[PDB]
C-alpha cells in the first residue's frame, strides 16, 4: 500500500485510539526501508508505546495478584500477556534493528536508540532467566549509545535528549537496582536544563518543561 | 510509587 | 466449560482491563444453558459494556472526522470505510449480546429483576445499533419495545429507588432524547422516575442514589 | 452535549 496511504489511516486510528491498527499502519511504513520523517517516527513511537502500554498495565496487575486451580491461574494469566508482551516488543527491536537505526541519517540516531533501549529495559521488566542478562546489557548499550550522541549533539533542553536521560534514569532505577547513579542521572539533566534554558525554543518549549517535571517527580519519589 | 518515563512522541 | 473457573478467570480479565477476555469467559458462563447469579450478569454487562463503548468511542470519532474534512474527498472516502470497518465490529457484538439476550438471559430469567435487566439490556444493546444504523425503523422499534416491557414490568413489581429501575428509567429517557429525538417526553420520563424514588425515601439501596443524581443531572442538561 | 446513561451496576 502507499505510504500517504498509511500515514492518514495511522493518523485516523490514533485519533479513534486503536492501537493496533496504528502500529499495523506504521510497521508497514517502516518495513517500505525509507526514513521516517519527524511526524512518521511519532506515529511509531504512539502506536507502539500504547499497544505495549496495554500489556505493560496488565502485566502488572496479574504478576501483583500472583504475588498473594490456584495462583496458578493468575500465573498462566501473566504467562500469556508476557507472550504478548515480548511479541510486541521484538517486533519493535527488529524493525530499529532492520531498519530505523541503520538508516537513521541524522543525530534520528538518538530517537530509534532511546526506543531500542526502551523496548529492550520492556523486555528486562519481565525477563525471568537465561536471557536477562543478555537483554538488560542491550538496554543499557543502546541507551548510552543514545546519551553519548545527545550530549555532542543537543541543548541539555533539547527534548529528545531530556526524554532519554530521563528513561535511562528510571533504566537505573529499576532494571539496575542503582538509584544513586540514577538520582545522579536524573538531577543533572534537570539542572543542565535549567542553566540552559536560554537555549529552549518556543517550539519545545511545552515538551521539554513537562520532562523537567517528570524528572523533578522521580527525584521526589526517590529521595523520599 | 512506579517512576514516570518519558512521553511517547517529541 | 468449566464452570467457576470462567468466571475467576472472568474477574481476573476484569482486573487487567482485558475486556474482550473477559467477555468471552462470560459468554461461556451464557452458552452453556445456566442461568446467572447477581455477580456473574454484573460480569457479563461489565464486560459486554466495555467491549462495545470502545467501539462507540471510535466510532463518534471517525465520524466527527469524516464529517469535518474539508471536500478532502480522499481524507473523507478513508474516514468512511473506516468507520465502516468499525460499524460491523461495533454491530457484531451488539449482535452476539441480542443473541445470548434472545437465546439463553431472557427465556431462563424467571425473577422480574433479572427480566427487567436483560429486557433493560436488550433496550441498550438495540439502542447502540440505533446510534450507527433501511433497518433504522425496526431496530429502534425492537430498542423500544424491550425498554417498555422492562418498564412495565418495573412500575408493577420493583421500588422506585429500585437501581435497575431507576437505570431502566434512565436509559429508557436517554433513548427518547437520543434516537428518537423527544425531549419532553424523555424529560417527562426521567422527572417521574426521580419524583418516585425521592418520594419513597421517606416512604434497593446502596446505588439509587448514584443513578438518582444521573437523572438529575440530564434533567438539568435538557431543561437549560 | 450527550446525557449520561446507567453505569453497568
Amino acid at each position: 500500500m502507499d505510504k500517504n496511504e498509511l500515514v492518514q489511516k495511522a493518523k485516523l486510528a490514533e485519533q479513534a485510539e486503536r492501537y493496533d491498527d496504528m502500529a499495523a499502519c506504521m510497521k508497514s511504513v517502516t518495513e517500505q526501508g525509507a526514513e521516517l520523517s519527524n511526524e512518521e517516527r511519532n506515529l511509531l513511537s504512539v502506536a507502539y508505546k500504547n499497544v505495549v502500554g496495554a500489556r505493560r498495565s496488565s502485566w502488572r496487575v496479574v504478576s501483583s495478584i500472583e504475588q498473594k486451580k490456584k495462583q496458578q491461574m493468575a500465573r498462566e494469566y501473566r504467562e500469556k500477556i508476557e507472550t504478548e508482551l515480548r511479541d510486541i516488543c521484538n517486533d519493535v527491536l527488529s524493525l530499529l534493528e532492520k531498519f530505523l537505526i541503520p538508516n537513521a541519517s541524522q543525530a534520528s540516531k538518538v530517537f530509534y536508540l532511546k526506543m531500542k533501549g526502551d523496548y529492550y529495559r520492556y523486555l528486562a521488566e519481565v525477563a525471568a532467566g537465561d536471557d536477562k542478562k543478555g537483554i538488560v546489557d542491550q538496554s543499557q548499550q543502546a541507551y548510552q549509545e543514545a546519551f553519548e550522541i545527545s550530549k555532542k549533539e543537543m541543548q541539555p533542553t533539547h527534548p529528545i535528549r531530556l526524554g532519554l536521560a530521563l528513561n535511562f534514569s528510571v533504566f537505573y532505577y529499576e532494571i539496575l537496582n542503582s538509584p544513586e547513579k540514577a538520582c545522579s542521572l536524573a538531577k543533572t539533566a534537570f539542572d543542565e536544563a535549567i542553566a540552559e534554558l536560554d537555549t529552549l525554543s518556543e517550539e519545545s518549549y511545552k515538551d521539554s518543561t513537562l520532562i523537567m517535571q517528570l524528572l523533578r517527580d522521580n527525584l521526589t519519589l526517590w529521595t523520599s | 510509587r512506579r517512576p514516570e518515563s518519558a512521553p511517547a512522541e517529541s
